RNA sequence: AAUACUGCCAGCUGGGACUGAGGACUGCGACGUAAGUCAAGGAUGCUGGCAUAAUGGUUAUAUGCCGCCCGUCUUGAAACACGGACCAAGGAGUCUAACGUCUAUGCGAGUGUUUGGGUGUAAAACCCAUACGCGUAAUGAAAGUGAACGUAGGUUGGGGCCUCGCAAGAGGUGCACAAUCGACCGAUCCUGAUGUCUUCGGAUGGAUUUGAGUAAGAGCAUAGCUGUUGGGACCCGAAAGAU
RNA sequence: AAUAUGUAAGAAGUCCUUGUUACUUAAUUGAACGUGGACAUUUGAAUGAAGAGCUUUUAGUGGGCCAUUUUUGGUAAGCAG
């Protein structure tokens, strides 16, 4: 609020918590991103390198659909099935018995494979996926098909 | 000085223990006697100025 | 059956054996003071009857007294008088005389009045003057309670267990005299005895070595 | 809670010092020294008297 | 006039008190400013000076880091004290049967524990069952892998992360970023 | 309420004070005044006026009579530090002044209702004054001229500087 | 032999000045055979006067000494630098969007109801679904690829805890954090395995390389101070320009 | 020369034995990093430490001037540096 700011502490005193010889003027270094180049030049080198230049080719209408990627690792995708079942599918491990996972359905493109899934088998749909995470999920015994 | 530390040291687990490690600074002097056999003070006064040109 | 005897005789008891423990320790310190001072009397008289010289023992420790105040001091005498605890007017302390500690003493010399203390200074300045730093404060001394609470493990047990190593400069010097705290003196009583201060003690002044004149100067100021 | 001075206050200074009284009783701050009649030399005497 | 070595009249820079108006936070503080005092233990002092301590200051310690700490040897039978919040963790399958002294208990993380056989109790609970800090072991959680930590100290040669709203190209990729355009940091 | 509260109320009771460690140790006199001196009352009714010391009282006054045939001081008490100890004696070998103490010389008992709005000697101090004075006229007219300095007043005149008049 | 001078006394003693802080006891000590007393962790005892303008306060004046007229710009202001005849009222770092650090709070690998819907005592309050935001993954220009050899590694330091220990201290565990050597992930470069639509694939291994990474998550939302940017942007002020 | 200035004055160190390397050596040679073991009267000069170290954030400032000493241009300057 307006009663716990400087501007009550600072009356009395003249120059408002800004200075004698300084003198708080309207706009004395510039207006916005000026003279990022010339005279805030190492500013914009120490605190920001990388401003000026085309680096990259441009993309004519990104859409971020087709970007839609997210991913999850391997120590969450255990999230995914429910508590009131996830107990009773991390004991009794079966083949013949093993949860399946859309995880697509939650919204997660690609599986990564950060690891240390328990050796349980477990089915996997995805619409993409790593290396390392199907090998992880070869070793538990579980099994990837891809779905689109 | 480590290698002198380390085997006065080593002298000092047999005898005289506490061998002084440590450096000490430029002690002021003891009390001593100078004696004045051959040795009669030859007092001495200030040289004129002479110009020695 | 209620513990108050049984606590008290017993605190009494430790009491009566500390003191005479100390008593037999004051009366061991004093008896050798008169040795140390009547021998050193008797080797100048023998040198003198023998036709010789007798070069008495240089100065172990000098009282040195910050006499300037704290404007305008270049920063290698600043440091130094920080070293040394000098940081006002009329701030004593204990030096031990070393190499390293005299070429201090002529670092900060224009602005310190230093000499060589008698025992009678060292004792009335301790008995005076004489603050503990204990958990850096200054508690004034007071009784050897708290002189054994701090210098025990060096076999201090009293104030005048503190004086004899103070003048007698022994091997616990720097745990002793930094347990004192920097000596707050007054001003001189009957003045400094010079129309200027900032002079030589040689040039008629007040700073440098006045070496036996510090008695003078530190019994006027306490 | 109030700092009293040693060397006057002699009950704080016979707090502190338990020698104290054993130095009032004893006049130890005025022993009079032995006598004796050692004699300077005369080479000394002579060095500090000539010229 | 003293010669001034120091700041006079500096203070200390810890907190001797919260900066909370929590008043259950300040009855914690109050038992354990009495412990602190009334034991020779020092584990009464770090738990009375980590009750100080600010949000950023007070990490989230996960039932993973418990069960961690609990695979030291030794370390089976002890009891983990967290002055902070413990929330729960799905990278491990299987939290150890363990005692854990928390602030607050996030209700996974409540879940996670009670389940396993153990039990969630506050640190006055703690102070009852150990006053002393008996074969406690005292968590904290990582202070640094906070996001703004990676901006901290921020400057060329220096592999910290600039403050930046999006992340992408054409915002901070050109010259003094890469070799091509001009100079590499 | 126009004022609300004081929530932290201080404790009517009174402490008791601490034992105090100062004796009443018994005061010792200057060295010219030994009972049977002359001194010159410095202030109150009788400034300058020359009068016999005769008692030291407990009170730590000083009971003294100027002789009330000579000057017209009674037996009064009077303090040390107002009289001049004159170095010139009289003799009291032979006086009774050991019933002259603090309860003699109580004035009387006040209260509150009997109090003077606006505003006679006992015969018992008429009387004691005159066997005083009797021992005291004996031996005053045993030596020349001093019952004419007793009844003479003391004065600082012109020039005289007291750091050096010796009394 | 004295005496001067210098020095010492845990020597005595006189006179003066200022201070009386604390408010049961504790403690140290001294004297006394003990009992107790005391100059011993801060003043008590006795006495007198007045009880009101006595003391004190305010105010005016006088006297002694000091004291340049404030604000501002300035290296420097009393300035022969500028503003100010006086008085009353008004009058100048505010609000928003996006944030940064810090702090508080709630929940916490999630968080955020208030776009909207239902309801209501009706712009309040209460309740709610789906998405979406940010976070949980980075890296590359991009195609793409995408974080455990190990008790999530080793070394050094490391609070705290455990064991031994009359007590120092010695071992074990060592969270956070700091430094470093690795390992893994992405990019760059190099060698190129089974294979094969014989031109695709990229296994394994490596580097004086590189990242805003991983290495048992820490964030989200709200509130506040401070700071930034945009806006009139602390207030006031142009010469101008355009319609 | 004086003054000013760099380094060192130890437990992160010293000594002895034997482990790794794709480095090095003619070599089971050295280098680096080690594993074990011995290292109080003072753990290795003096004095001090008044807490030490680290991190964030932001204000103001970025017109200076005078004095001793050294010193430049200038005849000199309450000159300029």
């Amino acid at each position: 609020p307006s009663r716990f700011t400087k501007t009550r502490k600072h009356r009395g005193h003249v120059s408002a918590g800004k200075g004698r010889i300084g003198k708080h003027r309207k706009h004395p270094g510039g207006r916005g991103m000026a003279g990022g180049q010339h005279h805030h030049r190492i500013n914009m080198d120490k605190y920001h390198p990388g401003y000026f230049g085309k680096v990259g080719m441009r993309y004519f209408h990104k859409q971020q659909a087709h970007f839609w990627k997210p991913v999850l690792n391997l120590d969450k995708l255990w999230t995914l099935i429910p508590e009131d079942k996830r107990d009773q599918y991390l004991k009794s491990a079966s083949k013949e018995t093993a949860p399946v996972i859309d995880t697509l359905a939650a919204g997660y493109g690609k599986i990564l494979g950060k690891g240390r899934i328990p050796n349980v088998p477990v089915i996997v749909k995805a619409r993409f996926v790593s290396k390392l995470a199907e090998e992880k999920i070869r070793a538990a015994g579980g099994v990837v098909e891809l779905i689109a | 000085r480590v290698k002198a530390n380390a085997a006065k040291r080593a002298e000092a687990k047999a005898q005289g223990v506490a061998v002084q490690l440590k450096r000490q600074p430029a002690q002021p002097r003891e009390s001593r006697i100078v004696s004045t056999e051959g040795n009669v003070p030859q007092t001495l006064a200030p040289v004129p100025y002479e110009t020695f040109i | 059956a209620e513990q108050v005897a049984a606590e008290r005789a017993a605190r009494k008891a430790a009491n009566k054996e500390k003191r005479a423990i100390i008593l037999e320790r004051n009366a061991a310190y004093q008896k050798e003071y008169e040795t140390a001072e009547r021998n050193i009397i008797q080797a100048k008289r023998d040198a003198k009857a023998a036709g010789s010289y007798y070069v008495e023992a240089q100065h172990k420790l000098v009282f040195v007294v910050r006499i300037k105040g704290i404007n305008k001091i270049p920063p290698k005498p600043r440091k130094v008088l920080q070293l040394l605890r000098l940081t006002r007017i009329n701030s004593g302390t204990f030096v031990k005389v070393t190499k390293a500690t005299l070429e201090l003493l002529k670092l900060i010399e224009p602005y310190v009045a230093y000499g060589y203390p008698s025992y009678s200074t060292i004792r009335q300045l301790v008995y005076k003057r004489g603050f503990g730093k204990i958990n850096k404060q200054r508690v004034p001394l007071s009784d050897n309670a708290i002189i054994e609470a701090n210098l025990g493990k060096y076999g201090i047990l009293s104030i005048d267990d503190l004086i004899h190593e103070i003048i007698t400069v022994g091997p616990h010097f720097k745990q002793a005299n930094n347990f004192l705290w920097p000596f707050k003196l007054s001003n001189p009583s009957g003045g400094w005895g010079v129309p200027r201060k900032f002079k030589h003690f040689i040039q008629g002044g007040s700073f440098g070595n006045r070496e036996e004149f510090i008695n003078k100067l530190v019994k006027s100021m306490n | 809670v109030l700092k009293k001075n040693p060397l006057k206050n002699k009950q704080v200074l016979l707090r502190l010092n338990p020698y104290a009284k054993v130095f009032a009783a004893e006049k130890l701050g005025s022993k009079k020294a032995e006598k004796t009649g050692t004699k300077p030399a005369a080479v000394f005497t002579e060095t500090l008297k000539h010229d | 006039g003293i010669d001034h070595t120091s700041k006079q009249h500096k203070r200390s820079g810890h907190r001797t008190a919260p900066k909370s108006d929590n008043v259950y936070l300040k009855l914690l503080v109050k038992l354990y400013t009495f412990l602190a005092r009334r034991t020779d233990a020092p584990f009464n002092k770090v738990v009375l000076k980590a009750l100080f301590l600010s949000k950023i200051n007070r990490p989230p310690v996960s039932v993973s880091r418990i069960a961690r700490a609990l695979k030291q040897e030794g370390a089976a039978n002890k009891t983990v004290v967290v002055v902070g919040t413990v929330t729960d963790d799905a990278r491990i399958f299987e939290f150890p049967k363990t005692t854990v002294a928390a602030l607050r208990f996030t209700a996974g993380a409540r879940a996670k524990i009670v389940k396993a056989g153990g039990e969630c109790i506050t640190l006055d609970q703690l102070a009852v069952r150990a006053p002393k800090g008996q074969n406690t072991l005292i968590l904290r959680g990582p202070r640094n892998s906070r996001e703004a930590v990676r901006h901290f100290g921020m400057g060329p040669h220096k592999g910290k992360a600039p403050r930046i709203l999006s992340t992408g190209r054409k915002f901070e990729r050109a010259r003094g970023r890469r070799r091509s355009k001009g100079f590499k940091v | 309420s126009a004022q609300k509260a004081p929530k932290w109320y201080p404790s009517e009771d009174v402490a008791a004070l601490k034992k105090t460690r100062k004796a009443a140790r018994p005061q010792k006199l200057r060295a010219s005044l030994v009972p049977g001196t002359v001194l010159i009352l410095l202030a109150g009714r009788f400034r300058g006026k020359r009068v016999v010391y005769l008692k030291h009282l407990e009170d730590n006054t000083l009971l003294i009579s100027g002789p009330f045939k000579v000057n017209g001081v009674p037996l009064r008490r009077v303090n040390a530090r107002y009289v001049i100890a004159t170095s010139t004696k009289v003799s009291v070998e032979g006086v009774n002044v050991e019933k002259f103490n603090v309860e003699y010389f109580a004035k009387e008992k006040l209260t509150k209702k009997e109090k003077k709005e606006a505003k006679e000697i006992k015969a018992e101090r008429v009387e004691d004054q005159k066997v005083v004075d009797k021992a005291l006229i004996a031996e005053i007219k045993k030596t020349p001229l001093l019952k004419q300095y007793l009844s003479a007043s003391f004065s600082l005149k012109n020039g005289d500087k007291p750091h050096m008049l010796k009394f």
